[PDB]
């Protein structure tokens, strides 16, 4: 019940000092209760009665749920782990199964008896001092102080699992084959034995751990061959997802939408296709729990797409690391894209997506990047190298792209696999002016208040126009600007521009955006001939707004 | 008394508290790599394993030592730098010497190795932890924390300055020319002797460093020479103005004086003595853009003008040590890269230009990650202080791939920016 482990010194914050507070209401039934563990408990050496000298006390709560053939002892360590340094962080993350080697037997064992059993700093014992109230006749209670870990202290679960691993240390080494791995008050250990040489080396480190006070159990309500770990459904062979469930209503709510993306993620590690973009795009409303939101036409297609393919279950393989890695990605279209990473092209060893969340302008080309680059901080991550990439763009596009761009990228080594869509150019604006193209000089202002604008274009030619808009902005009027000189100019066109807005998102020619307009003027690019932008200074430049200005 | 020492109190400034930064995962090989190099370290009680109440936690890395056989533990004090050494770029500063970038020659030597002899304040090892990751977190991570100076923390040449400038000083004295600066892990030594002489008076001094205690490993090669290139060598009073050239043209086009008037447009709050107007004037058409055209009233005047106060530097151009320095950096493509050091907007201390080679052999997050340390050693010379990094990268790209091809002891501050416009043009 209790290890002669060296303790891990503990310190309350800088210049606080122990906690005072109490409490003492007695329900006789309960302070026998309590006095009741508690004797059972000083008898396990696990705590103390001490002597009215300077202690700090703590409250003491009695309590029985459910099923009670017995009573549960609970202190309030909330006002002293206020006042307890801090300490190291463990269990931030989780070991991803796409990145497990493939064990045979398997065996959990049970370690919540655990932090009961480890010692506690000799010094930082008079604080955890607490008081279970004896006569109400306001009599000296019978106080106790802790001598193991406490239940809810802060330090606990840290001075825990650092005991743990010291204890594992010795016997992982006198058996390399017996791969450990703990979390919380479970400890799992995989192995390539057969069932009962695999119930052996269970049973020394079973011993091996007792000898260090440390008890087991040997039996309780569990499971076998699926295990059932954090929310994978693990298998000697495979793993895979615990059955998700998408549920099906009539009225739904942020509470209920967000619920429902979120498992739909979980999914995605390993479920093909998953798309959500739909799905998220309904919560544009940061706000309301239960503000009810109609699941608006394209949400409701989405989800459905998604049902079919959770429809059937599908699950994946291990990491050898005798093996390749790769990855492939494909785009899907509203800025999403997918992937999964395997060693052989059958069964997968994980999966993924990547929606473009950031704004309003992208491009295919920079997305895949951002794609294979979110990717390889993964695969670093599970298997702590980086993926031979497959991906649908040729050289030709993407090292031509990485050489016209202003930011510095850098793809890993990648592999062509020709299959629709195709991340490709569909355009590209000329470097050099054109000789015998019509110049249009396009602009357009628009009035800040009243929301009135004008766009229009003079051509050298002498060919004018001014298309009166209403409810838009600077912004929308100069690309509009743009859009109509492309309109109304032939196959070819040399466009000039005072915005250095419309200009830039022309030029780095996103394959796309939602904004109808600047789609509008992304397809007349697509089907000139050859383009020329050109920018030039707004209030004191060329002299042709003026002459269309004064007209607004 | 340790054989070397008894330590140096060392206290952060008040209302802070020790490092708390995360740990970049890595690769196995790179995880090997310090697994081995801190056992090293563990062995010869360099360092020590802590518990669950060290909740502090610097970051680590493992780099190619000089394109070495082996590999080298790089710590990122960047956090533990900012919350002591600036107490004790006061408490114990480190004079910089103002000529050093005169000098004809700057050698750059690893003096990082002194330090372990210094065991470190017994109380403030606690905040020099660092921990080495696990693949997949399969592992709780493993936790070292310091016992000597470690290097990278801008504390340890603070405290060895002392002892250094004593086993420094009798040669000083021999040669009192010489100028000799150091910054945190490295010694800079200035000379104008002619090359062949400086380098032996680089190992006139190695050698007086080494049969005294000290030991550099800065002996890049021997007789024999696989093009392998000699120490660093950089040369400051060759540290001069950029090019910022207008094209002196056969023919001038709509298009041309177009471009032509941007740029000088914007320099325009570099030096608010430019003026264009008289160009501008013959944009003011609505002409074709392949089109030629000629000169104004005093167009070629103006041309020629301010091709001169563009010529001839600013003005409330000094240096502010009060301030910070910024690099911006900006690609050029083809291997060229550019960059400004400035304190306040357009009043640049200094600009430069990075320039790689040709194609098969580099990739960009090479050229930045050398264009950095190259402004940076720059920057440490001329005033004594790395600069902080307006990187034109994607954040998570760096953070990903810097280390593959960083060798400097130290790391700068940076930041990442998606957007540098009409900048490039320019310059
Ligand atoms: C992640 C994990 C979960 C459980 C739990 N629960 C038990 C153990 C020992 C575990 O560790 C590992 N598991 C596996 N594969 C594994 C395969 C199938 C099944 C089943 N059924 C369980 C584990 N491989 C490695 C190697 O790196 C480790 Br480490
Ligand atoms: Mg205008």
């Amino acid at each position: 019940p209790i290890s002669p482990i060296e303790t891990v010194p503990v310190k309350l914050k800088p210049g606080m000092d122990g906690p005072k507070v109490k409490q003492w209401p007695l329900t006789e039934e309960k302070i026998k209760a309590l006095v009741e563990i508690c004797t059972e408990m000083e008898k396990e050496g696990k705590i103390s009665k001490i002597g009215p000298e300077n202690p700090y006390n703590t409250p003491v709560f009695a309590i029985k749920k459910k099923d009670s053939t017995k009573w549960r002892k609970l202190v309030d360590f909330r006002e002293l782990n206020k006042r307890t340094q801090d300490f190291w962080e463990v269990q931030l993350g989780i070991p991803h199964p796409a990145g497990l080697k493939k064990k045979k037997s398997v065996t959990v064992l049970d370690v919540g008896d655990a932090y009961f059993s480890v010692p506690l700093d000799e010094d930082f014992r008079k604080y955890t001092a607490f008081t279970i109230p004896s006569i109400n006749n306001e009599t000296p209670g019978i106080r106790y102080q802790y001598n193991v870990l406490p239940q809810g202290w802060k330090g606990s679960p840290a001075i825990f699992q650092s005991s743990m691993t010291k204890i594992l240390e010795p016997f992982k080494k006198q058996n390399p084959d017996i791969v450990i791995y703990q979390y919380m008050d479970d400890l799992y250990v995989g192995s390539d034995l057969e069932i009962g040489q695999h119930r052996t080396k269970i049973e020394e480190l079973r011993q091996h751990l007792l000898r260090w006070g440390l008890t087991t159990p040997d039996k309780k309500h569990q499971k076998e061959p699926p295990f059932l770990w954090m929310g994978y459904e693990l298998h000697p062979d495979k793993w895979t997802v615990q059955p998700i469930v998408l549920p099906e209503k009539d009225s739904w709510t942020v509470n209920d939408i967000q619920k429902l993306v979120g498992k739909l993620n979980w999914a995605s590690q390993i479920y093909p296709g998953i798309k959500v973009r739909q799905l998220s795009k309904l919560l544009r409303g940061t706000k309301a729990l239960t503000e009810v939101i109609p699941l608006t036409e394209e949400a409701e297609l989405e989800l459905a797409e998604n049902r079919e393919i959770l429809k059937e279950p599908v699950h994946g393989v291990y990491y050898d690391p005798s093996k390749d890695l790769i990855a492939e990605i494909q785009k899907q279209g509203q800025g999403q894209w997918t992937y999964q990473i395997y060693q052989e092209p059958f069964k997968n060893l994980k999966t993924g997506k990547y929606a473009r969340m950031r704004g309003a302008h992208t491009n295919d080309v920079k997305q895949l990047t951002e794609a294979v680059q979110k990717i390889t901080t993964e695969s670093i991550v599970i298997w702590g190298k980086t993926p031979k990439f497959k991906l649908p763009i040729q050289k030709e596009t993407w090292e031509t792209w990485w050489t016209e761009y202003w930011q510095a990228t850098w793809i890993p080594e990648w592999e062509f696999v020709n299959t629709p869509p195709l991340v490709k150019l569909w355009y590209q604006l000329e470097k050099e002016p054109i000789v015998g193209a019509e110049t249009f000089y396009v602009d357009g202002a628009a009035n800040r208040e009243t929301k009135l604008g004008k766009a229009g274009y003079v051509t050298n030619k002498g060919r004018q126009k001014v298309v009166p808009l209403t409810n838009t902005t600077n912004q929308k009027t100069e690309l509009q600007a743009i859009y109509l000189a492309l309109q109304d100019s032939g196959l070819e066109v040399n466009i000039v521009t005072d915005s250095q807005y419309a200009l830039g998102i022309i030029q780095a020619q996103p394959d796309k955006s939602e904004s109808e307009l600047v789609n509008q003027i992304i397809e007349q690019l697509i089907k000139k001939e050859k383009v020329y932008l050109a920018w030039v200074p707004a209030h004191k430049g060329i002299g042709g707004n003026e002459q269309v200005d004064k007209l607004v | 008394p340790i054989s070397p020492i008894e330590t140096v109190p060392v206290k952060l400034k008040p209302g802070m508290d020790g490092p708390k930064v995360k740990q970049w995962p890595l690769t196995e090989e790179k995880i090997k790599a310090l697994v081995e190099i801190c056992t090293e370290m563990e062995k010869e009680g360099k360092i020590s394993k802590i518990g669950p109440e060290n909740p502090y936690n610097t970051p680590v890395f493992a780099i190619k030592k000089k394109d070495s056989t082996k590999w080298r533990k790089l710590v990122d004090f960047r956090e533990l730098n900012k919350r002591t050494q600036d107490f004790w770029e006061v408490q114990l500063g480190i004079p910089h010497p103002a000529g050093l970038k005169k000098k004809k020659s700057v050698t750059v030597l690893d003096v990082g190795d002194a330090y372990f002899s210094v065991p470190l304040d017994e109380d403030f090892r606690k905040y020099t932890a660092f921990t080495i990751p696990s693949i997949n977190n399969e592992t709780p991570g493993i936790r070292y924390q310091y016992n000597v100076l470690p290097q990278g923390w801008k504390g340890s040449p603070a405290i060895f300055q002392s002892s250094m400038t004593k086993i420094l000083e009798p040669f000083k004295k021999q040669n009192p020319d010489i100028v000799i600066y150091q910054y945190m892990d490295d010694l800079y030594v200035g000379s104008d002797l002619e090359i062949g002489q400086h380098r032996t008076k680089i190992e006139e001094l190695r050698q007086h460093l080494l049969r005294w205690g000290l030991t550099t490993p800065d002996k890049k090669h021997q007789k024999e020479p696989p093009f392998l290139w000699m120490g660093y060598e950089l040369h400051p009073d060759k540290w001069t103005v950029q090019p910022i050239v207008l094209p002196e043209k056969d023919s001038w086009t709509v298009n041309d004086i177009q471009k032509l008037v941007g740029k000088l447009n914007w320099a325009s709050q570099i030096y608010p003595g430019i003026k264009v107007r008289q160009l501008s004037k013959l944009l003011r058409g609505t002409k074709a853009l392949t089109e030629v055209i000629p000169l104004t009233e005093e167009a070629e005047l103006e041309l020629a003008e301010n091709r001169e106060i563009l010529k001839e530097p600013v003005h409330g151009v000094y240096y502010d040590p009060s301030k910070d320095l910024i690099a911006e950096i900006q690609k050029q493509g083809q291997g060229q890269w550019t960059y400004q050091i400035y304190q306040e907007p357009f009043k640049n201390l200094k600009t430069g230009k990075y320039a790689r080679m040709r194609g098969a052999h580099t990739n960009d997050v090479k050229q930045l990650t050398e264009a950095v340390q190259k402004i940076t050693t720059e920057s440490i010379v001329i005033w004594g202080k790395t600069p902080k990094f307006k990187l034109p990268i994607q954040k998570e790209t760096w953070e990903t791939w810097w280390t593959e091809y960083w060798q400097a002891t130290w790391i700068p501050e940076w930041e990442f920016v998606n957007t540098p416009p009409l900048v490039k043009l320019w310059y």
